[PDB]
C-alpha cells in the first residue's frame, strides 16, 4: 500500500510542516513525492529551503527513476481487473475495468452509464478468486442519480450481505464544479485509512456545461476540468484504485461526440461508447485504449444489475 | 467531514 | 561513440572538478564541450578560471570548427534511419525515423501516438540490415499508458525473443514536469554505459498543460519547456539517439492545432499530424520537415503493432 | 536509481 | 577586395603587433579601422601609444570621410544582389537579397525560412548573369536543419556540378550562444582567403531562447546579442558579403511578432516576414526597409527548392 | 580550425 505521510517526520521533516502539506491535500509520501516543487512553494509555511528538504527526503522513500520493461511487465502482470458483471464485455476488455488507470464511458441518455457504475461498486468488494478488487467503493455522484437499491439487486446476484455492502460504498454528492473538486481531497484522506479499490464519478462533466456558460467562459472551464482530471490521475497513482468516470454527449450539427474536448480525450486511457440496442440491450464500444482493439460488445441491463445479453 | 460509518475500515462481504 | 568526461583528466583537469562535472549532468566531453561558458559558471566549485580551462580542452577533443557540405554530406549519408513498421510510411519518411533530430508526433486520442512509440520502441532493436538502430530503448511516460503486452505483439511479428526486447526497453514514468526533466539528466548518465538508439517522451507536454494553469503562468511554463526541448537537443547530438516526442492537440474556436506554442514548433524539426482514417486506419502527415515533401500516408494499428494497411 | 538489469548492455535480440 | 592587415607592416607597425591584432580577430586593414580605439586598448600587448599609431596608419589605407551622394549613388549602383530562385520574389525586393547589408526573415514554422536558405546558399554561386555572387556560401546552422540533399536539388535545377556546388559552402554546427559568436572570429580569416558571397545564421535566435532563460537574464541576451549583430554588420563592410539570418516568432497575448526585441528591429536592414500560403505556397512581405515598399509576394516551396508558385 | 578543402579557394561551379 502507499506509505503515509506521518513516515516523513523520521526523516527529518517538522511534524508541524507535515501538519502544513496534510492541510493541503497530502496524505502520503507518494502524494508529496509525485508533487512539483511548485506545488509546495505555493504553500504558506512552506519556503524553497523546507520544499527542497521535503522533495528529497520523500524521493528516498518512493522509486521515482528507470527500471526496465521487464520489471515493469512483472509489476503489471499483478494488477487488478474488476469484473464488470458480464462474461461478454469482460472478453470486450481483456478482463475487466483495470485499476491504476482512468476509463471513462460515455454515450446518450439511458444507455447505462449510471448503470454500470452501481455494479461496478458491488462487484469491486468481491473477492479476487470472483474477479473483484476486495475493497470499498467511492461514488461521488454529481447527477443525483445514485439508487442504493440497485446496489442490493446486485449482491442478491452474487450472494451478498446487502447490509453489509451498502457499508462500502462512501457516497458523496457533488452540487457545483468547486464542490465536485474539494470532495477529492478529502477523497485522498479517506483512502489511506481504508482500503478502496474503485473510484466512480458520474457524471464527470455533468456540471461543467452549465457552471461555465458559453465560448467566453470556454478557457476556464477546461483548464478546471484538466485540474480535476489530473487529481484524479493522482489518485490512481497514490492508492492504485480504479477510476471510472462517465461523461455526456452532445450532437455535431455540421453524430454524437462526448463532451470534454481534448482535455478529457487525453487524460483518459479507456473509453467506452455505450449505445442503444434492442430492448434492454445495448452495446458497449472500445473507443480508445493503449492495448485493447476496437471492437464491440452486447451487455444488457436485468433487474439483478448489467450482465449478459439474458435472450 | 466523514461519516461515523464512512471512517469505518473495509469488511469482507458476508454471503447470504 | 561519444567519448566519456573521465578523458578530462588525461588533459590537465583535476579529477575533483570531474566530478563536480559529473554532478550538474554532464557526462561526454561533448556535454561540456557544446556548454556554454555561462553553465559551468553557475557550479559552485567551478570559477571562471577553471571554467576557460575546461572549455578549452574539451574543445580540442571534439571538432567545433567549420567543414564543407561535401563532408557533412558525407557524414550524413550514414546515419541511421529507424523504420516505423510500415513500407507505406517509411516510404514517407523516406527511410523512417531520423536519429540524430527531434521528431513530434501529434493528433487527437486514439490516433496511434502511442503505438507508433510502441513500435518504435521495438524496431529500434532489429538490427541495420532490417532497418533498426541495434541498440536499446528509453521509453519516458508522463501518462501511465505504457504497455509491455504492445511490445511483444511487435515482437512475435519481427521474430525476437520477447524476453529480451523487453531487458532493452528501460522505462521511466515521470509524474510532474520538474520529474520529467530530472529523468534527462539521469538519461545522460545511462547511454555513456549502454548504447541507446531511441528515446521517446510520451507525452512531452502533457504535463504542462495541468502544472502550469492559466494565462498567468504561460511564460513560466514555455521557458521550462523551452529547457526541456533543448535539453534533448543536446542528447541527440551528444549519442546521436533518435528523440521521438508525442503531443496533445488543442482546439481553435476563432481546427485542431498541436499545443506548445512556437516553442515546440521551432524545437521540433519533423511533425507528424495522425488523423483518423476509416475502421484502423490512420494518416500520418508530414506537417514539417527540413528535407521531406509535404505529403501523406496511410498506415493502421494492427494486433502485432503499427503496420500496412491490412486491406 | 538504476535498475540491477537497466544498468545491463545491449542485447541483440535472440531470434525466435 | 579587402586588404589583408598584412599591408600594416610596410606602414611602420611591429610585425609582433599584426600577430597581436590578428589573434584578437582582426585580419583586414579595414577591421582595425573600423574599430574604435577602445577596442585595440583591450588587447595585452598593445598600449594607448600603439593603438594610435595602429589606428592612424590604418585610416590612411581606407577612406573613412566625407563623399557626394552622386559618388556613393554611383559606387552603390553597382553592388550585387543575389537571386532568390523566384522571379515573383526577386520583383519583390527589386533585384534579390542585397550584399553588404543584414537582412532577416521570420515567420512561424514551415514558413520556409530555412528552405530559402538552402536556395540562397546555391544561387549565390551562380554567375553574375545568371543573378548570383559569384561566390562561397557560409551556413552557420545553430539547428541542425542544414541539410546536403536539398543543395544538391536546387544544382539541378540551375545545372550546376552537384558535387561542385558542395564544395563552396562552409558549413559550421553551433551548439550555444557564446560558439555562435566565435564562429564569427573563424569565419573572418576564411573570407580573407576565398572570396564568400553570402553568410548566412539560421537561426540567428534560436538559441537565445534557452540560454538566457527569464527576465532575469534579459538585460545580457540582448547585450550579448547586440555585439553578435554587430559583429555581423562589420563582416557586411569588411568584405561585402550578404547577410541573411533567420528569426523565430512568438505570440503576443494580450498575433506573431518576432522575437530579438528591439536590438534585432533596428540593426537589421530588411526584415521578411513568411506566412503560410495554401498547400505548398507561402508569402512573403517586406516588413522593413529602407527602399523597398510594403508589399507581398507569393512563393513557393518546391522539390527543386524555392520557386515561384507553380500553379 | 579550417578544412583541407574549406581551405581550398572559390571555383565556378561546372555545367552538367
Ligand atoms: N431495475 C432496472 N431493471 C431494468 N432496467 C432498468 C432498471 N433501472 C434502470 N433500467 C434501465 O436502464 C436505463 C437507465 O440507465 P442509466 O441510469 O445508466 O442511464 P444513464 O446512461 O446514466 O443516463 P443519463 O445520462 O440520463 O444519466 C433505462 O433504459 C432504464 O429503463
Ligand atoms: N492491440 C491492439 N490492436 C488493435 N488496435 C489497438 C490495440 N491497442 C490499441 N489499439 C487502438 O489504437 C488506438 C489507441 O492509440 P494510442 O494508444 O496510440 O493513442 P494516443 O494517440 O496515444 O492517445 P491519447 O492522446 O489518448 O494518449 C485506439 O484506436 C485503440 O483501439
Ligand atoms: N524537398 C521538399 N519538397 C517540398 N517541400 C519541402 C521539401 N523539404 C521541405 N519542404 C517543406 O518546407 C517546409 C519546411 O520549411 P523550412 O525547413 O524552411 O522551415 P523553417 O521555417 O526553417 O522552420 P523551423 O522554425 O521549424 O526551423 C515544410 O512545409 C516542408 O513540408
Ligand atoms: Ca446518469
Ligand atoms: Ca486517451
Ligand atoms: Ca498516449
Ligand atoms: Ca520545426
Ligand atoms: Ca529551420
Ligand atoms: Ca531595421
Amino acid at each position: 500500500g502507499p506509505q503515509p505521510i506521518s513516515r516523513l517526520e523520521q526523516c527529518g521533516i517538522n511534524a508541524n510542516d507535515v501538519k502544513k502539506l496534510e492541510e493541503a491535500g497530502f496524505h502520503t509520501v507518494e502524494a508529496v513525492a509525485y508533487a512539483p516543487k511548485k506545488e509546495l512553494i505555493n504553500i504558506k509555511g512552506i519556503s524553497e529551503a523546507k520544499a527542497d528538504k521535503i522533495l528529497a527526503e520523500a524521493a528516498k522513500l518512493v522509486p521515482m527513476g528507470f527500471t526496465t520493461a521487464t520489471e515493469f511487465h512483472q509489476r503489471r502482470s499483478e494488477i487488478i481487473q474488476i469484473t464488470t458483471g458480464s462474461k461478454e464485455l469482460d472478453k470486450l476488455l481483456q478482463g475487466g475495468i483495470e485499476t491504476g488507470s482512468i476509463t471513462e464511458m460515455f454515450g446518450e441518455f439511458r444507455t447505462g452509464k449510471t448503470q454500470i457504475c452501481h455494479t461496478l461498486a458491488v462487484t469491486c468488494q468481491l473477492p479476487i478468486d470472483r474477479g473483484g478488487g476486495e475493497g470499498k467503493a467511492m461514488y461521488i455522484d454529481t447527477e443525483g442519480t445514485f439508487r442504493p437499491e440497485r446496489l442490493l439487486a446486485v449482491a442478491e446476484r452474487y450472494g451478498l450481505s446487502g447490509s453489509d455492502v451498502l457499508d462500502n460504498v462512501a457516497y458523496a454528492r457533488a452540487f457545483n464544479t468547486d464542490h465536485q473538486t474539494q470532495l477529492l481531497y478529502q477523497a485522498s484522506a479517506m483512502m489511506v485509512e481504508s482500503r478502496y479499490a474503485l473510484l466512480i464519478v458520474d457524471s464527470a462533466t455533468a456540471l461543467y456545461r452549465t457552471d461555465y456558460s458559453g465560448r467566453g467562459e470556454l478557457s476556464a472551464r477546461q483548464m478546471h476540468l484538466a485540474r480535476f482530471l489530473r487529481m484524479l490521475l493522482r489518485l490512481a497513482d497514490e492508492f492504485g484504485v480504479a477510476v471510472v468516470i462517465t461523461n455526456q454527449v452532445v450532437a455535431q450539427v455540421d453524430p454524437k461526440k462526448p463532451i470534454g474536448g481534448n482535455i478529457i480525450a487525453h487524460a483518459s486511457t479507456t473509453r467506452l461508447y455505450l449505445r442503444k440496442g434492442r430492448g434492454e440491450t445495448r452495446i458497449c464500444k472500445i473507443y480508445d485504449s493503449p492495448c485493447l482493439p476496437e471492437a464491440e460488445a452486447m451487455f444488457a441491463i436485468n433487474a439483478d444489475g448489467v450482465g449478459d445479453a439474458k435472450d | 467531514f466523514v461519516s461515523p460509518a464512512a471512517q469505518k475500515a473495509f469488511q469482507p462481504p458476508r454471503s447470504c
